[PDB]
């Protein structure tokens, strides 16, 4: 259960949606094929339906250092990133709540185990920024 | 499908 300042928060479930497929026109790297992959982020409401994650005004994907400019910023839902590469990796996704309410680091793993796969993560969100609280009402109780 | 970076 919450304690102290963390009592004044609500939980929301985010869904990270990943897709990937081989690009045959790109030469394999050490016999490993290069794949196009994409990540998007949605919010789930109280019933489990996907809705735009408008509670974030920015998402930054912190990619493996083998990527050029590996910190990729997106400002509009669903914060879709598309890249290419030959290996999976853990990556932190920084999501920035509206009204400077806070950064959350969501641990993701980009991998090729399925053509597409979805992972849910629960984040705790404060209730002290009017515009964020009004936005939060779209996805459930506050 | 199990390829991973370093």
């Amino acid at each position: 259960g919450p304690l102290g300042s963390m009592v004044a928060t609500v939980k929301r479930t985010i869904r990270i949606k990943t897709q990937q497929h081989i690009l045959p026109e790109v030469p394999p790297v050490e016999n490993f094929p290069v794949r196009q992959w994409s990540i998007e982020i949605v919010l789930l409401d109280d019933e489990g339906k996907e809705i735009p994650a408008t509670i974030f005004d920015k998402v930054i994907y912190h990619l493996h250092p083998t990527f050029a400019n590996p910190n990729r910023t997106f400002t509009d839902p669903p914060f879709r990133i598309e890249e290419q590469g030959w290996g999976g990796f853990p990556l932190d996704i920084s999501v920035f709540l509206l009204e400077k309410a806070g950064e959350r680091k969501i641990p993701h793993d980009l991998n090729f185990l399925q053509e597409s796969y979805e992972v849910e993560h629960v984040i705790q969100i404060p209730l002290n920024k009017p515009l964020l609280t009004e936005e939060l009402a779209k996805s459930g109780s506050t | 499908q199990t390829a991973r970076k370093s």
